Order: structure tokens, then C-alpha cells, then sequence
């Protein structure tokens, strides 16, 4: 009898075999080709053997012509679903003339180190290019270390030309780089749509990924309106600060654009606040914002007129303003002005009597 | 029955100590408390004010500011029997009084300036008539 | 429990308009409206004026509506319905009603002060007319 | 005998125990569970049928206890590594009583696939504890299609599991199915404020996705305020619909709460839209919030007020209520400055003083 070993492995059922309730599948221990008759075969879910569930065959024969005529062996353990991709692993310790045969195994061989990265871009966005009118557009590119001939291509609808960008930073704390790509294009040409695709090309891989992305066709238009709000009565009561709030509503589609504006001079941006848009309750998605902004109270109790102003596609000069300040009452009631007003009168006609009197004493008493 | 004889509303200026009286029915061995409720059909619970003071059951708050306002209602419940809930006096802060011009009303003021006006002119014709036109004789 | 009414108490300019809410079933016959002013502890039947005073009555909802208030007009109200099947007078917890008027303590102070002031002043024009004419002819 | 037809699966081998030079691997189809004995396993590389290392073992008789005595084979198909990541396709085709079972095939390592899209995980909010003593906590699974294999675990600081989850969601038209898996836990707990973690594992990804929620702590109490401003009188000219907001400001921490009384019910809820948190600028730390409603323009003529209310655990009662109709302001003194005092001061010296010229006249003349 010659003393062999099996060739002990462990072959995993594929990913979608589950079936039952709940899904179950099996499992193959394959300590085959050995010789002699003993051998222990036993399973580990994570250093425990579970004793059910567990089919294991018996020492038989293979079909072997000549040589040492070995033997087979095979423990089949049911396995469940949600352990399976649980990543528990799973090594049947076989114990061949107690010869310690183990087989550490589970399912998660994904790992990828490479090259292929995600590379992408924002889009010209209508907030940025109103201000300098410089449509532009800056290749997003991580998961990408410091290679040689790190390309930023920006192709065209058929491949043309892209400005090749400067000021680079050091790696990320990941081992990745940003290749900060930008290239600054035409003005009508994102405005009509087109199709620029950050093509890059790298040491290791220089695959480029392509982006089909252009101008969404799409929304219709409409022009906001600006209703800027007064503070509020008891708010300044208390006299300690108030709140001017500029209000818009309606506008498609999204990405409005509000700064303050007062004698001509920005305010800083850490003083006003606003906020994204939000979808419209009533109507379809004609989106609304608003945006606060603080004060002295003592530098409201003045003047100082305090403009708003706006950026929408459908505006055609692209800028309205509108201000109110600190007197702009509107229309109480007209009883009320008719109450002081005519109790003004009655003053009025008194004064004039104690005139006339000084008059009609003043004659008869001057002789 | 006597689920209405609270008054409707009541006049508390500031810093004043106020007085709530809750006229039951039952036989003076009840549990008095007190609740502080919203608008109506209210979402939120309510929460409680406070157990009796006296044997008349009053309710008196003490430093009233201007976060006191709010409709309180009186809860009284005697042993395993139904529980009473009352309609509930409403309360307005109200401090700031007038210095009083109590010696008028002045719808009372202007008739005496008009009348006034009658009695000053007709008190004001005649000497003047008198001085020159006994004056040539 | 049964009927419900809201709001409790109310305070509008005068001028303006108000509105009041009873809500109970539309199973036992309709709802009649009080009036109850401070004085009495018994309340009386509510006049219906033509045109000023109004009333709805919809699904499970019944509405009074008055225009155009003022200051004769300071009362304590109710929505009563008797039951139909078992004969049971069921009523709510009214309502209040106490109209304003429409100055501030601005105009209230200077103009009551001020007209103090002007009845001083003509009234010591009574003074001169009270010591010249009687001084003078009685010589 | 009835035709029992078996399971067919290729147990495949992994990708790191091969041996031999060059490294070799076997390809095991084992389908057993079958009666009666034809079967006809061929292996299939590629859809082209294999010779070499093709071992068709013995159909053994299974001697099952009930049911017709079935049988087992086990076939094995001796492979290489330039075989396995040959790419190939090795079709376990098995022609079982006459029924091709062409067992697809792989020859690689097979993450799934490559795909990952989005999940999210609700903390519960403060109102919603003193309301109902019902302290859930979810996380929504969802852009994805109600499909088998999910699982909606929990783990806690500790790693144990906690209670299972009703209701997994249903069907949806644009693709945007999901689950809700929930748990529900102690109160003083929450308080304490640990990690809690839920996972989530379908047949999509090999990768778990540890979603991680806690309470925050350290943070100070404070009373916020609230104002209510009436509508835009520009707003009023074009005769369409008015706005009305409520206004909390200058508070800490974020979960406030607000809803809408009118008439005596409160509103529908999505007649109003609120708003998150972000931060101030002027103090440090605290934020603000907004609320939206809109109504016509004939009802905001004819009486008709509005209420909010908001909900926030350092308010000292937890409920405040501010409300503005049209014209609630108008101070003190209902009776009084009067109506027939002042038309009478008009009408009688406006005829006095033409009343005093004729007086005034005859002493200018004599």
C-alpha cells in the first residue's frame, strides 16, 4: 500500500445556484487519489465545523489501470444564500492519516489595482460663465497617480483642439493626482450642445474615456420674478437685527444665480446666505429660492436703499433690480388718513378762531 | 349644565397674579387639574398646568409676562367616574395702560369745546356793542 | 364632544370682516344661531339682517358671516342644535367678538394731551372774558 | 421509473489553487439526484466537444429511501490555467434522457458585474419619538427592481444583529423599487448615541456597504424665534396667488418640525414645502429654516386666517403658534376716540368762524 496524499482543493458552485426556502447550494471537498483507507475530512465556517448539512461520501475506489490504485473522497456541505455573499470563509481541514490538509476559500476574488480610471468633468455652469463670460470646462481625473504624458485631450464632435493644462498639485493622501484638465472653448458651442469627451492618454493604460456629454436639450423657460420682502415688526422690537429677504419663484429650469448689491460695491460673501432650488408644490417643476441677509438695526433705522438682483437665461439683459429701504408702507386704509386727516381740519379751524379773536380783541382793545 | 358658566375671556395686565374658579357639580372629593390646550382639533397633547391650590380649587399664576397667553381649561375627576373637561377662559396679556385723563370722557371733552365756542362768541358780541354804541351818546 | 365650533376669541378692526365655524352631523335637522351680550346670563334669538349678517349651510359644515361690524356688535356666541331622535338640546361653547379701534398710543397721547391743552387755553379765554367785560363796564 | 432530471452546476474551481507545470485545474460538473441512469455529460469547450482530460466517472446508483432509486455521476474535466484564463467557454453540456442542459460557463474569476447605484438611511427624528413612544430606525435600499437574495441586516456598535423588518416595498413604474428594513430599539440607547450600521447584500455586488448612523452629542439648547410676514403687494397686482412664510431663526440643534392649522383641520401636506437646515452666518452655531404656502387671491381678501406651529425640544413647552390674517394689529381702545365728537367739531366751526367774519368785519369798519 502506497502512503498518498489527495489532491485536496475545494471547487466553489457558481454565484446564482441558490434555490429553495431559503436558497441553499452545496459544497465539493475534493480530497481525491488517495491511498491508504484512513482519512478525516472536516469543514471550518470560520474555525467551526457545522455538523449539519454536511454530506460526506466514502472511501471508494477510482478507475485507475495500473500503479497504485487510490481512492476518493468528497464532504458536500448545503450552504445558504446570504452566507455565501456574507464573505465568510470556508476551509475543509482534511486530515489524511492526520496530515493537516486545509483549503482556505470563499468567494471574493474581485481585487483590481490598475489604470482604467473614472474621468469625467462639470459642466459650463450658468453661474460661473455669466460672470467672465468664459466658458470653460475642467477634466475631473482621479484614481491616477504622477506617470508620464498624462494627457488632457479635450476631442471635439471629431477630434479637435484642446488647451493644455498648467498649475498641477502634489498626490492625494490616496496615492492619486489630480490631472486638474481644463480648456477653455467657444461660446455657442456648449450654447448648441456639443460633444467633448476628456480623451486621455497614460503611461500604463492610456485608455481614453470618453464623455458624450453635451448641453441637456430639454426645459422651457421662464422668467422669475423678485419680490423683495421688509423685516418684520416685532423683529425689530426687539432692536437687535434684522432680516431683509429677496424672493424668487417660477424660473426654468434650475441654476439662478443672486448676489446683494448697495452703492455699487459687492457685499462680502460670508454675510448672505441663499439656497438650492426646490421643486414647485402646485405646478410642475417651476422651482423657487430666497436668500437672508442680516444687519445692524442701527444701520437700518437710516436709508441706505440695499438692491437685489438676478441671473435667469429667459431675462433678456440677464440683470434686474429691484430695492425697497425702510419707508414704502403701501395703502394702510384711506379711513384712517380721512380720520387724522379731518382732525387735522378741526386743529386747523381752532387756531384760526384763537387768531381771529386776537384780532377782533386786538381792534376794540388798541384805541 | 355648568359646562359653560366660566367666563369667555379674562384681563390680566403684566406681573399680575391672576384667579381661575372652576364651578363643579360633584360632592367636593374630586381631583382638580389643570390643562393648557392648542386651536382645536389639536395634533399635539397637551400638557398639565397644575393640581389644585384651595378648596375652592383656584388657580392663581404669579409673574405674568408676555409668553403667557393660551386657552386653560380645568379638568376635575372624581374616582373611577367620567371625567369633566371645561370650554376654557382665554387670556391676552395686556399691560400698557393710559395715564388716565379720568376727569372726562373725551367724547365728553370736544361737545364742551363746541359748546364752549357757542358760549364764547355770544359772551363775546355784546360789550363790544355796548362800548361805542353807549359811547357817542 | 358632539358639536365642535372654533375660533374662541377674536380681535379684528373695525371695519373688517369676521367668520365662524360649527362642525357636527348632517343626520339631525338644522343648526339656529344665539346672540348673548355681557349683561344677561340667559341668552336670546339672533336677528338675521339683510345683507350684513349671512349663513351657509354645506355638507357636514354650516358658516355664520357678518360684514361690516362695530361696537354694538361686542357678543358672546353660539351654534345650537336640539336632537331630532331623542330630543336633546346640544350646544357648544360659543364664540367672542370685541372690535377694536384704529389709532396707536402715538396719535392717542398727543392728541389728548394737545386737546387738554386748547380746553386750558380757551377756558382762561373765559377768564379774560369773566374779569374785562364786568371790571371794565362796572368801571 | 419515472425521468428525474438532475442539477446541473459546474463547481468551478478558484483562481489560486492550480498546480502543475504549467498549473492545471479540473472542472467538476457534479449534477446527481437523477433516475434513471442515461445521461449523457459532454464537455463542451467553447461549443466544441472536449477530448482531453474528460473524465465521465461511473454512474453510480444512488439508493435513495423513497421515491425510485435515482442515480450520481460526478464528471471531471482536467483544465489548465492557460485553459481556465484561456477564456473560454467550457459548456457542460448534459444531454440528460434526451434533454440538452448546456450549462453556461465562465473562465475567469466573475465579480458582479460592474455596478453599484445608491443607499440611503433615515435617522428618526426627535418629533417623531414624543409622539408616538415608537422609536424606530430604518435604512431605505432603493433604485434597483424587488427582486429575491436581498437582506437588510443591522449591526451595532457591538457587530450583533438585532430584529428582523415587515412590509419590503412593492411594485413601482419607473424602476424605483426599494425596501424598508427596520429595527426598533430602546430609547436611552439613542440617547447614548452609538454606530449603529446596517448592510445590505443582493445578487448585484460583492461588496457590502457599511452605511453608518449615530446621534451627534455636545451640541447646546436654544429657543428660537419665529415671525410671520404677509404677502408681496406686487404680488397682489398680477391677480394670481399670494405666499406666506413662516420664519424660525437662531437655534440649536436641527430637527424642527412645522404644519399648517386653518379653519380648525390641518392642511393637506404638500400644500406647504419646508426646508433644511444650514448653517448661520453670524453666529457660530446655529441655523435656520424656512416654510412656504401659497393660496389665491380671493381668499386672502375675505378674512380667512393662517396658523403655524412649529415643534422643538428646547422650547419651554414645546409649542408655540403665531398667526397673521390681514390686519390683527390695530392697539388698544375699542370704543373710544370716538365718531360723532369729531364730524361735530367740524360742522360747527366751520360754520362759527364764517359765523365770526361779519363780527369781525363791522369792528374793522366802525
Amino acid at each position: 500500500i502506497a502512503e498518498l496524499p489527495p489532491k485536496v482543493s475545494v471547487f466553489v458552485p457558481p454565484r446564482d445556484g441558490f434555490f429553495g426556502n431559503p436558497r441553499k447550494s452545496k459544497l465539493i471537498c475534493q480530497a481525491t487519489g488517495f491511498s491508504p483507507r484512513q482519512i478525516q475530512v472536516s469543514w471550518l465556517r470560520e474555525g467551526k465545523q457545522v455538523g449539519s448539512g454536511v454530506t460526506t461520501d466514502q472511501v471508494q475506489a477510482e478507475a485507475k489501470e495500473s500503479g497504485p490504485t487510490t481512492y476518493k473522497v468528497t464532504s458536500t456541505l448545503t450552504i445558504k444564500e446570504s452566507d455565501w455573499l456574507g464573505q465568510s470563509m470556508f476551509t475543509c481541514r482534511v486530515d489524511h492519516r492526520g496530515l493537516t490538509f486545509q483549503q482556505n476559500a470563499s468567494s471574493m476574488c474581485v481585487p483590481d489595482q490598475d489604470t482604467a480610471i473614472r474621468v469625467f468633468a462639470i459642466p459650463p455652469s450658468f453661474a460661473s460663465i455669466f460672470l467672465t463670460k468664459s466658458t470653460k470646462l475642467t477634466c475631473l481625473v482621479t484614481d491616477l497617480t504622477t506617470y508620464d504624458s498624462v494627457t488632457i485631450s479635450w476631442t471635439r464632435q471629431n477630434g479637435e483642439a484642446v488647451k493644455t493644462h498648467t498649475n498641477i498639485s502634489e498626490s492625494h493622501p490616496n496615492a492619486t493626482f489630480s490631472a486638474v484638465g481644463e480648456a477653455s472653448i467657444c461660446e455657442d458651442d456648449w450654447n448648441s450642445g456639443e460633444r467633448f469627451t476628456c480623451t486621455v492618454t497614460h503611461t500604463d493604460l492610456p485608455s481614453p474615456l470618453k464623455q458624450t456629454i453635451s448641453r441637456p436639450k430639454g426645459v422651457a423657460l421662464h422668467r422669475p420674478d423678485v419680490y423683495l420682502l421688509p423685516p418684520a415688526r416685532e423683529q425689530l422690537n426687539l432692536r437687535e437685527s434684522a432680516t431683509i429677504t429677496c424672493l424668487v419663484t417660477g424660473f426654468s429650469p434650475a441654476d439662478v444665480f443672486v448676489q446683494w448689491m448697495q452703492r455699487g460695491q459687492p457685499l462680502s460673501p460670508e454675510k448672505y446666505v441663499t439656497s438650492a432650488p426646490m421643486p414647485e408644490p402646485q405646478a410642475p417643476g417651476r422651482y423657487f429660492a430666497h436668500s437672508i441677509l442680516t444687519v445692524s438695526e442701527e444701520e437700518w433705522n437710516t436709508g441706505e436703499t440695499y438692491t437685489c438682483v438676478v441671473a435667469h437665461e429667459a431675462l433678456p439683459n440677464r440683470v434686474t433690480e429691484r430695492t425697497v429701504d425702510k419707508s414704502t408702507e403701501g395703502e394702510v386704509s384711506a379711513d384712517e388718513e380721512g380720520f387724522e386727516n379731518l382732525w387735522a381740519t378741526a386743529s386747523t379751524f381752532i387756531v384760526l378762531f384763537l387768531l381771529s379773536l386776537f384780532y377782533s380783541t386786538t381792534v376794540t382793545l388798541f384805541k | 349644565l355648568w359646562m359653560h358658566k366660566v367666563p369667555a375671556s379674562l384681563m390680566v395686565s403684566l406681573g399680575e397674579d391672576a384667579h381661575f374658579q372652576c364651578p363643579h357639580n360633584s360632592s367636593n372629593n374630586a381631583n382638580v387639574t389643570w390643562w393648557r390646550v392648542l386651536h382645536g382639533n389639536y395634533t399635539w397633547p397637551p400638557e398639565f398646568l397644575g393640581p389644585g391650590e384651595d378648596p375652592n380649587g383656584t388657580l392663581i399664576i404669579q409673574n405674568v409676562n408676555k409668553s403667557h397667553g393660551g386657552i386653560y381649561v380645568c379638568r376635575v375627576q372624581e374616582g373611577n367616574e367620567s371625567y369633566q373637561q371645561s370650554c376654557g377662559t382665554y387670556l391676552r396679556v395686556r399691560q400698557p395702560p393710559p395715564r388716565p385723563f379720568l376727569d372726562m370722557g373725551e367724547g365728553t371733552k370736544n361737545r364742551i369745546i363746541t359748546a364752549e365756542g357757542i358760549i364764547l362768541l355770544f359772551c363775546a358780541v355784546v360789550p363790544g356793542t355796548l362800548l361805542l354804541f353807549r359811547k357817542r351818546w | 364632544s358632539r358639536i365642535w365650533q372654533s375660533p374662541r376669541f377674536i380681535a379684528r378692526k373695525r371695519g373688517f370682516t369676521v367668520k365662524m365655524h360649527c362642525y357636527m352631523n348632517s343626520a339631525s335637522g338644522n343648526v339656529s344661531w344665539l346672540w348673548k351680550q355681557e349683561m344677561d346670563e340667559n341668552p336670546q334669538q339672533l336677528k338675521l339682517e339683510k345683507g350684513r349678517m349671512e349663513e351657509s349651510q354645506n355638507e357636514s359644515l354650516a358658516t355664520l358671516t357678518i360684514q361690516g361690524i362695530r361696537f354694538e356688535d361686542n357678543g358672546i356666541y353660539f351654534c345650537q342644535q336640539k336632537c331630532n331622535n331623542t330630543s336633546e338640546v346640544y350646544q357648544g361653547c360659543g364664540t367672542e367678538l370685541r372690535v377694536m379701534g384704529f389709532s396707536t398710543l402715538a396719535q392717542l397721547k398727543q392728541r389728548n394731551t394737545l386737546k387738554d391743552g386748547i380746553i386750558m387755553i380757551q377756558t382762561l379765554l373765559i377768564i379774560l372774558f369773566i374779569i374785562v367785560p364786568i371790571f371794565l363796564l362796572l368801571d
